């Protein structure tokens, strides 16, 4: 399950709006904000 | 909406776009506040001629 979502938009840097699509452990979240995305964005887990 | 949305000094809370580069696409929404360049000069900071 290593691929868990995508980011879409114009500037991707909170100057302007952008789209977040994620599938986490629990639900699909889709949201559209002036995100200040993390410069390497990701997710992760505790195992067994 | 005379009754509800008009204030004697002016209800200045209703903003609209007056300056940008190109027209937007159908059902596009633009929330940028960044300065428009009307001259052949590049423009930077907060305000310019
Ligand atoms: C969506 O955004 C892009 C990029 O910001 C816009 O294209 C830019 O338009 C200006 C003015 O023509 C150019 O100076 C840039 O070089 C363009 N860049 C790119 C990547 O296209 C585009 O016009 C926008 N679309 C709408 C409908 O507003």
């Amino acid at each position: 399950n290593i691929i868990r979502g995508w980011i879409f938009g114009t500037t991707l840097d909170s100057k302007t709006q952008s789209l977040l699509i994620v599938n986490n452990a629990t639900n699909v979240v889709i949201k559209v904000c002036e995100f200040q995305f993390c410069n390497y964005p990701f997710l992760g887990v505790y195992y067994h | 909406s005379n009754n509800l949305d008009s204030k004697v000094g002016g209800n200045y809370n209703y903003l609209y776009r007056l300056f940008r580069k190109s027209n937007l696409k159908p059902f596009e929404r633009d929330i940028s506040t960044e300065i428009y360049q009307a001259g052949s000069t590049p423009c930077n900071g907060v305000k310019g001629f």
